[PDB]
């Protein structure tokens, strides 16, 4: 079928990939001591 | 005994934040920054970026 | 009874929301 | 040996700061 | 007067209030 | 010490799968935005 | 199932541009949300009168799990409808089968409506009834009340 | 509605303020 | 025995945990025998019972109360100067239907062992070894549906709050004007 | 350009892909129904219904 | 129209703004608060927890409050025309119909206020994003006084609407449930350290990056478009200090709505939990070790001990209705004390 | 353990004469407004 | 002649260092107060690692039980801890120096001590810090006073309840479930719950986090179209730019009908100075509680105050929350004491 | 855009698109059947709160 103009480009900046990585690393901390018991 | 000691501990320490208050304000007002920054002498912006 | 005690909940009830939508009405007029 | 895991996240965050700190991208005024 | 309404005002609240702050020495709840 | 197993997996795939995710995006962000920075 | 919704999937993200999706009079990509809910509602209502009067009943199906007040002697067996105000009793296994016959037939009663009557212009304008993320608000909604139900149960 | 909030709010207030009073009064 | 299975505080869905991982066999262990119902008895001749664990508690003192609600029985924490002992009160359990029925404890430590498990309701035998089992209790399938479906529907009221929100301020949900 | 939160929004005026999307959404449910019944399943001992 | 005309007199610009939403908030608010106040004054607990109540009875607004209903009402929405007081206000209060009246009403009168909240944003015409902020206090509500207490026995183990009460509610969710073990509630905490933290530091540094706009050493009356303190400044000073600090100011400003509010719906999270008992209590390896090797302490350990002293003393007076009888030589307790 | 605690004051005795001395050294006038 | 002395001295080596020093163009800013600082903050962040995660059980309650707190004992990072240094040290100073090895050191809680000590010290001097680069770069001199109320809450449960109960062992332990130990012990012996300085902290953050989550809401909602459809909104501002970002006025308005008129602030320079104050004198009511109930000026006691007219005690929810403690003060520490009241 | 012969079948099942009823159209019936829809989730609501006692609520 044509190309379609919905399309869209992502974006992700270097604050928001280093808060991610915070975000994930962080739960993972809280929770791995939660997850082994 | 408890009641000198916890009044004193509670008169020294909101004493040490007016220090903290006050010498703060005097080093700002001395230099001539205590009333805001200069609009038009902005230090920052004559200053090279961190990065 | 507690059927009872449902309906005339719903009469008191009815009654005092008539009262403020009324009041609205005439204030609106 | 799960000691491991907590010192691999730990590490994981820090490493994290780290560049987070002196990595970033610099701000640039208008 | 306005001052002198509000300062009446605060000395008539202080006054219930030092009436409630009595009222834990005494009477009810005053572990007497 | 008795621990769960299963944490093992869930933490590493839990921590892994979101990274890659993020440096995915990341990356190929930056590369539009190189091109879009270059041809002005 | 999966497999086939997995192919189908694919076909459709494909072929995207069909022309069913477009507006006749603006060439542009249009959903007529009211008449699609009539005919989803004409199609779930149904459904739920269909297992409510055969699967339930056991009219034509198996049957619903049911048990003694203290779940000894548990089987599926045929639930025949309670039509009473004990039907409403949460334990009592026929208001089940009531229940889902005569909301279906409601349902599809509505159906009809829904089918027939466009909406109301100020209620079209209100809930704005032009942008499917009304629908999704909605749906929404209906789907967490229904959730605290079943935890609730 | 001023009149009706206002009153709202103070008339019981005061209503209570010389309960609470009265209560300290009140010997066991 | 399946009533009497229902009659056990392990199968009770509100004594579980969140992180408490796997099936309740992996707690208790996988139910063999019913050992029937423990009778207790003072010297008197007195039916005591003892006090069911509550589901607020993790742990609950043993007490052994008579049909009057009266202490007669009880497992000392500190042992002296202690009045309720199984050994200074004298207690027996009797155990009826089940596999030890018609026998009969009159020794402390026996009608000791007994009353613990009594607290936690009737006494069941348990296969421990084919799940290594923790010996910590855990919800059932209605507890954890019931936890998942609750909060999944807190979070469905705010993503129904959002959404709601995107619908009606479409129009400025990129900022505002003068 | 999107954010990443804001991805799934490309769907929102494309009903085609809107429906392909749910297809594939519908698709990983009866999928997980499947699979999970197999792991229960291969798992269950059905020795003892008491 | 008559709808128009409803519409048009209830939007009017008035002193305290009404609406549609003020249909439905202010009844509920008014009667939510009155009922605090009723029964913080005149109505006691004696018939239901066995303690003295209210400013009438001797308590101070520390110990006063508006207590859960008795464990034996179950979760009886209690109305006063129920079949449990049968009309009578008097055995209404006693039974503590008052505490559903001020719970049911204080809940229609959130979903007022948030519906007041979207209503005014609507009409002035900005972003609904303080509705969305406060569905972190309403998710507090709900979890915690509706939910938990639907969890459990009966409204008797809901929150007491009073002070001491409240703390009574918390060591009692410690006690038995461990809650501050519990890593949603760590992430409430989270939450609300962090937004006061942000608060503090947003403010302080608005405060000490501002611009010379006046003469007077009073630089509040020196205050447009032009912006009143220095971002640059500020990012500069946070840089150097902290090694990272905001460039984006909306980015800054929907951060501290963000922490807040997402700590207050994760707490909820766990308290759903915590009503079906459903805890974050125990650490099953250390329970384990613990169990194998007597030498072996943590302070998880010794926290478990402090939870089973609060549950056994308190268990007897706190639940009444159980008949709770512990003899003084089964209460848990250590050498000397 | 005597080495060490004499490091220690070393480094105590160092860093704490670099403090005072330091902020001795016409500290006011180390602003942008001079 | 009138109050600074504008003055240099000539391109010196000590003034080159002190240049150096006192350098704006530097990455991290180092003033004075860092040359204090920055080796504190090192040793005891250093020690703070390897103890947390490789330190031998310590002997908190100088009753020769060991408290295991470490990664490698045992532990998880919930439950993992630097332990308090020994009771039978109490607040006496126990460098290593001080130790006959590093293994009794460890066993008596010398870790504690240290790391307790130089965070206070660095932290102070981080205080005076923000001071400093505040006065380097021509600010208002008032973000130190701000973070000073949580030096003040770290001082007092770091440092000053261990002087006024006579030892470090009642210091709160660097771990999280320590901490929770801390909180509950705390609670059995001091009542803090019902300590009105405690209601101001809890005012404080909760306070502040409302604010935090109302000012945020607000500016959010204002926000000026600057920006496209599905695009993030924040790209419509640019770093160092003067025209505000947001409808102020609108704002205003909106918290103006939300309440009242007269409710809403118009100065955002008040706005912000309320939002810095508030739960700053929170804190710093708190921190000062934490420190006078650490000379045991405990919170209300209303134990047994309702009496009926017999003479019969009528409990009240203060009871209740009596019986908590006393659940808490009995089990906790059960090897610790051997007589009957708990005066330490 | 594509022709098929399903969408051709279905074509005019999406062809309204737009079309309103002129002011309220139906909106006070809906609302009386919004009302009587609230006292029936009330009833059940109390029936199974017990406090509507009719059929007692318990395992039958
Ligand atoms: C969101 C945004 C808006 C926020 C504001 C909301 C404003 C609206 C407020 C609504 C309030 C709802 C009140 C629900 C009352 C209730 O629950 O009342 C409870 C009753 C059942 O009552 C209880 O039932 C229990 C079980 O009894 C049963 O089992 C017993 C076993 O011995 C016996 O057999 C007994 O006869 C039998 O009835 C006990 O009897 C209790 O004593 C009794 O109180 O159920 C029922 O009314 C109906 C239950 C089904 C629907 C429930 C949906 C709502 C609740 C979801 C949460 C469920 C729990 C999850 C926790 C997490
Ligand atoms: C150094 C100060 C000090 C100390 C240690 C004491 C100690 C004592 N006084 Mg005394 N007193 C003082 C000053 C002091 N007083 C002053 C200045 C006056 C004049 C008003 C009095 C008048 C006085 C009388 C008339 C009586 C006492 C009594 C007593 C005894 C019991 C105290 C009591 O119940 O406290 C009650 C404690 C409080 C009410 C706490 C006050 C709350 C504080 C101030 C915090 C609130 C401020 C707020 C947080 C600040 C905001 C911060 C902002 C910067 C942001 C005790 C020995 C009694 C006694 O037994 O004597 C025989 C008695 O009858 N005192
Ligand atoms: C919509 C609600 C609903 C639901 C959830 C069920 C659920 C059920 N019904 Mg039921 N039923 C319903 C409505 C419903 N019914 C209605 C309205 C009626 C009206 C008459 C009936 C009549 C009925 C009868 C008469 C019977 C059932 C039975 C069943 C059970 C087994 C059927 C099953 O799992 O299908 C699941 C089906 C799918 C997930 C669809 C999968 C589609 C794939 C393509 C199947 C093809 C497989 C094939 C081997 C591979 C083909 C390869 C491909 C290339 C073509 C199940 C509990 C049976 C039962 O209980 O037996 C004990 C039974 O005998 N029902
Ligand atoms: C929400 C629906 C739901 C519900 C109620 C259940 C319920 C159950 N499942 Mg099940 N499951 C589900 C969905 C669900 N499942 C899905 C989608 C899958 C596919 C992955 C599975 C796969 C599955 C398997 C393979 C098994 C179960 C099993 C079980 C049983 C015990 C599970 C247990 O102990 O919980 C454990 C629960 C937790 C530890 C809770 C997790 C902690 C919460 C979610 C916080 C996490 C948030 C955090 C931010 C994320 C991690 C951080 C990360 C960054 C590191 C129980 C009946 C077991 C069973 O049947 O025994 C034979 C079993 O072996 N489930
Ligand atoms: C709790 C707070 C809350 C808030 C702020 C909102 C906010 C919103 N909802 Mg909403 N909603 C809520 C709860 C809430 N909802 C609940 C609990 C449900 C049930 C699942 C719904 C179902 C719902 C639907 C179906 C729709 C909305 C829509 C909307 C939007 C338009 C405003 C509207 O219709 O409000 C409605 C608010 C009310 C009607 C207030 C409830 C007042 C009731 C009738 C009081 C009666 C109680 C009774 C007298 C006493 C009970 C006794 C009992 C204890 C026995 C807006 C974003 C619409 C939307 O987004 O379209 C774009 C839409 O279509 N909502
Ligand atoms: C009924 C289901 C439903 C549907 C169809 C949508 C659809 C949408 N939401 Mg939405 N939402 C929902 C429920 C739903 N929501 C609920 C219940 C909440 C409350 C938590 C939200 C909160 C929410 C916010 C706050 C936002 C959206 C946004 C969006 C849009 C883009 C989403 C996207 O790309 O995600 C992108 C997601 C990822 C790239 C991956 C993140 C995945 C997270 C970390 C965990 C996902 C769970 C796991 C993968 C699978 C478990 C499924 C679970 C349901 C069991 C899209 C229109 C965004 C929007 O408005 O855009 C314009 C937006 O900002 N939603
Ligand atoms: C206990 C802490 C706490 C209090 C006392 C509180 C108070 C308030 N917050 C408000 C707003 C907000 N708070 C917000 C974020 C937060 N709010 C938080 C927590 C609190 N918020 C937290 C932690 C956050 C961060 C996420 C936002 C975004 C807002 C607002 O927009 C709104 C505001 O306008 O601020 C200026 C106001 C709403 C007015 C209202 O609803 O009237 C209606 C009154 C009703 C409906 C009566 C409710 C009755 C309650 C539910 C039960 C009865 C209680 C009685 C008294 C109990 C006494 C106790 C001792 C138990 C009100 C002053
Ligand atoms: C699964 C993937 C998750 C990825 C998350 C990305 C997170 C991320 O990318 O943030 C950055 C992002 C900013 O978005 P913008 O609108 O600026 O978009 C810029 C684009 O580059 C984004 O793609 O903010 C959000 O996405 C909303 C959440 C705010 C951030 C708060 C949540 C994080 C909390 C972290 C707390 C940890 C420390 C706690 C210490 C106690
Ligand atoms: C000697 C000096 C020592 C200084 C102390 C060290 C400070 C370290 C600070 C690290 C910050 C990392 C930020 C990453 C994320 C990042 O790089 O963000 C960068 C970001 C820049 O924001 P912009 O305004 O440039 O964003 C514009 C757009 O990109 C928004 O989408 O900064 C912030 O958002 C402010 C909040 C930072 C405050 C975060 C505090 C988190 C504390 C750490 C919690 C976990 C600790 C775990 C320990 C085991
Ligand atoms: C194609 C085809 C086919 C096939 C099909 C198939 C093979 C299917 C499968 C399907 C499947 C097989 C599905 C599945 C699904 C699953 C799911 C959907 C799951 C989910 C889960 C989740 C998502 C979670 C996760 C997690 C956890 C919980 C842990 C760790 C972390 C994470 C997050 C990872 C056939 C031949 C038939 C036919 C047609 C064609
Ligand atoms: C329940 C109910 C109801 C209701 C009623 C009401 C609504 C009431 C109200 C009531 C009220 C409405 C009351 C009020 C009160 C008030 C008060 C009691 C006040 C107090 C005050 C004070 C105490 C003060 C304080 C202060 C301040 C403010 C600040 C400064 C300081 C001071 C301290 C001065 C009805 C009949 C409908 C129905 C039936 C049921
Ligand atoms: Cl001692
Ligand atoms: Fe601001």
């Amino acid at each position: 079928s044509g190309i379609n103009p919905n399309k869209q480009p992502v974006e992700l900046n270097r604050t928001s990939l280093f808060w991610g990585l915070l975000l994930i690393f962080v739960l993972a901390v809280l929770f791995s001591s939660y997850f082994f018991n | 005994r408890s009641w000198l000691t916890t009044s004193h501990f509670f008169l020294g320490f909101f004493i040490f934040i007016g220090h903290l208050w006050h010498a703060g304000r005097a080093r700002a007002a001395a230099a001539g920054f205590e009333k805001g920054i200069n609009r038009e002498n902005e230090p920052v912006l004559s200053m090279r970026p961190l990065d | 009874p507690s059927l009872a005690a449902f309906f005339w909940s719903l009469i008191w009830a009815a009654v005092l929301v008539i009262l403020p939508i009324t009041g609205a009405i005439i204030w609106v007029s | 040996m799960e000691a491991l895991v907590y010192v691999f996240l730990l590490i994981g965050t820090l490493v994290v700061i780290f560049f987070a700190i002196f990595f970033r991208d610099p701000p640039r005024i208008a | 007067p306005l001052w002198l309404v509000v300062t009446f005002g605060g000395i008539v609240v202080l006054t219930v209030l030092g009436i409630f702050i009595y009222g834990s020495y005494s009477g009810l709840g005053s572990s007497l | 010490m008795v621990v769960q197993e299963g944490g093992y997996l869930a933490v590493l795939l839990g921590v892994l799968f979101p990274v890659a995710f993020l440096i995915i995006l990341y990356i190929q962000s930056e590369a539009r935005n190189a091109g879009m920075r270059e041809a002005a | 199932l999966s497999g086939l919704l997995f192919l189908a999937s694919i076909w459709h993200w494909v072929y995207w541009d069909l022309d069913l999706f477009r507006d006749p009079r603006t060439l542009e990509p249009a959903l007529d949300l009211p008449k699609v809910f009539g005919i989803h509602l004409v199609l779930s209502s149904l459904l739920c009168f269909g297992f409510g009067a055969f699967h339930v009943t056991g009219l034509f199906g198996p049957g619903i799990w049911i048990s003694d007040a203290y779940g000894l002697t548990g089987r599926i067996q045929s639930v025949a409808p309670a039509w009473g105000p004990e039907g409403f009793n949460p334990f009592n296994p026929g208001g089940i089968a009531s229940h889902h016959i005569a909301a279906g037939t409601v349902g599809i009663l509505a159906g009809v409506f829904h089918l027939n009557v466009r909406p109301p212009q100020r209620l079209y304008r209100a809930l704005r009834m032009g942008n499917i993320e009304t629908v999704l608000s909605s749906s929404i909604a209906a789907v967490f009340f229904a959730s605290f139900v079943v935890s609730g149960t | 509605f001023r009149w009706l909030a206002i009153h709202g709010l103070a008339i019981p207030t005061v209503f209570f303020f010389g309960a609470i009073t009265a209560m300290q009064f009140i010997q066991r | 025995d399946k009533l009497a299975f229902y009659d056990y505080i392990g199968n009770n869905p509100a004594k579980g945990g969140l992180f408490r991982a796997g099936p309740m066999n992996k707690g208790d262990g996988i139910a063999e025998a019913w050992l029937g119902h423990p009778v207790f008895q003072d010297k008197e001749g007195h039916e005591l019972i003892v006090r069911r664990m509550p589901a607020f508690f993790e742990n609950f003192p043993i007490i052994l109360v008579d049909k009057d609600g009266i202490i007669r029985a009880d497992i000392p924490f500190r042992r002296a100067e202690s009045k309720y002992s199984i050994e200074q009160v004298g207690v027996t359990c009797s155990f009826y239907g089940g596999k030890l029925n018609n026998q009969s404890f009159k020794d402390a430590s026996t009608v000791k062992k007994y009353a613990r498990k009594a607290q936690f309701g009737e006494v069941f035998e348990f296969d421990r070894t084919i799940l290594d089992s923790d010996g910590v209790f855990r919800s059932s399938p209605r507890g954890w549906f019931t936890f998942g479906h609750a909060n999944f529907a807190l979070l469905f009221f705010f993503g129904h709050l959002w959404h709601g929100s995107r619908t009606l301020f479409r129009d400025v949900f990129a900022g505002i004007g003068a | 350009a999107l954010p990443w939160y804001r991805v799934h929004t490309v769907v929102l005026n494309d009903p085609g892909r809107l429906i392909s999307v749910h297809l594939m959404h519908t698709a990983l449910v009866s999928g997980w129904a499947g699979s999970m019944a197999l792991y229960e399943l291969a798992v269950f001992d059905p020795s003892d219904p008491v | 129209g008559w709808f128009d005309l409803l519409d048009d007199w209830l939007k009017r610009d008035r002193f305290v703004f009404i609406g549609w939403s003020g249909i439905l908030l202010f009844p509920c608010a008014y009667l939510a608060l009155g009922a605090w106040f009723t029964g913080t004054t005149f109505v006691s607990s004696w018939y239901t927890h066995g303690l003295a109540s209210s400013y009438l009875e001797g308590c101070n607004f520390l110990t006063a409050a508006v207590s859960s209903p008795a464990n034996s009402m179950g979760h009886s929405l209690l109305f006063l025309w129920g079949p449990e007081a049968q009309g009578d206000f008097t055995r209404w209060c006693q039974i503590g119909g008052l505490w559903t009246f001020t719970a049911l009403h204080g809940s229609f009168g959130l979903i007022g206020f948030c519906l007041r909240q979207f209503e005014i944003a609507r009409l002035v015409g900005l972003r609904p994003y303080n509705a969305i902020a406060f569905s972190g206090p309403i998710a507090v509500f709900v979890s915690v006084f509706l939910l938990y207490p639907l969890g459990q026995a009966s409204w008797f183990f809901a929150p007491s609407f009073g002070v001491a009460a409240i703390f009574r509610f918390l060591l009692f969710l410690q006690g038995f449930h461990n809650w501050t073990l519990n890593p949603f509630h760590m992430m409430g905490v989270a939450g609300i350290l962090g937004g006061a933290l942000l608060c503090a530091i947003h403010g302080a540094t608005v405060e000490n990056t501002l611009f010379e706009d006046g003469e007077a050493s009073d630089t509040f009356r020196a205050f447009q478009s032009e912006e009143t303190y220095s971002m640059v400044t500020a990012n500069r000073f946070w840089s150097q200090i902290f090694g990272v600090a905001f460039a984006n100011k909306r980015w800054l400003h929907f951060f501290l709505l963000f922490v807040p509010v997402t700590g207050l719906w994760v707490s909820s999270i766990g308290i759903v939990g915590l009503a079906l008992n459903l805890r974050a209590y125990d650490f099953v390896s250390q329970e384990i070790r613990a169990a194998e090797d007597p030498e072996f302490e943590t302070f998880y350990t010794k926290n478990i001990l402090l939870n089973e002293g609060i549950r056994a003393w308190m268990a007897a007076q706190d639940q009444p209705h159980e008949n709770f009888v512990f003899p003084e030589e089964v209460l848990p307790r250590g050498n000397a004390l | 353990m005597f080495t060490l605690k004499i490091f220690v004051y070393s480094c105590v005795a160092f860093f704490c004469s670099l403090f005072i001395f330091g902020f001795l050294s016409n500290d006011p006038s180390r602003n942008p407004n001079r | 002649m009138t109050v600074t002395l504008e003055r240099r001295e000539s391109t010196s080596l000590w003034e080159r260092f002190c240049s150096w020093i006192t350098s704006t163009e530097n990455r991290l800013y180092i003033g004075w107060f860092g040359v204090l600082m920055i080796p504190c903050l090192l040793t005891a962040t250093t020690v703070f690692i390897i103890a947390f995660i490789a330190a031998p059980p310590v002997d908190i309650d100088g009753i020769r039980e060991p408290v295991s707190g470490s990664l490698l004992y045992g532990n998880n990072i919930i439950t993992g801890a630097v332990v308090p240094t020994s009771n039978a040290i109490g607040l006496h100073l126990y460098p290593i120096w001080e130790a006959a090895s590093l293994d009794e050191w460890l066993y008596n809680g010398g870790p504690y001590q240290l790391v307790v000590l130089h965070f206070l010290l660095g932290v102070a001097a981080y205080m005076g810090r923000e001071w400093e680069l505040s006065y380097r770069l021509g600010m208002r001199p008032w973000i130190c006073v701000a973070f000073s109320a949580p030096v003040a809450a770290a001082t007092a449960v770091f440092l000053i309840y261990p002087i006024g109960q006579g030892s470090f062992s009642d210091g709160m332990p660097l771990g999280i479930s320590g901490t929770f130990n801390f909180m509950l012990v705390f609670q059995a012996e001091h009542n803090i719950l019902m300590h009105p300085f405690h209601m101001a902290g809890v005012a404080g953050v909760f306070g502040g986090a409302l604010f935090s989550a109302m000012h945020g809401s607000l500016v959010t909602s204002s926000l000026i179209r600057e920006t496209t459809e599905n695009e993030s909104p924040n790209y419509g501002y640019k770093l160092g730019q003067e025209e505000e970002t947001y409808n102020i006025v609108a704002a205003h308005g909106y918290f103006g009908r939300l309440i009242f008129q007269y409710a809403s602030f118009n100065n955002s320079r008040a706005l912000h100075f309320f939002l810095g104050l508030w739960p700053v004198v929170g804190i710093w009511l708190t921190s000062i509680g934490i420190s006078t109930m650490a000379f045991n000026l405990n919170g209300l006691n209303f134990n047994q105050s309702i009496v009926d007219s017999q003479g019969r005690v009528i409990n009240t929810w203060a009871d209740i929350i009596n019986r908590a403690n006393l659940g808490i003060e009995v089990m906790h520490e059960r090897n610790a004491h051997n007589f009957p009241l708990d005066l330490a | 855009a594509l022709k098929t012969r399903l969408g051709e079948l279905l074509r005019p099942l999406n062809s309204q698109y737009g079309k309103v009823a002129p002011g309220w159209g139906t909106t006070p019936i809906m609302g009386i059947f919004m009302a009587l829809f609230l006292l029936f989730l009330i009833i059940i609501l109390q029936i199974y709160n017990s406090s509507l006692i009719l059929l007692d609520i318990s395992w039958t």
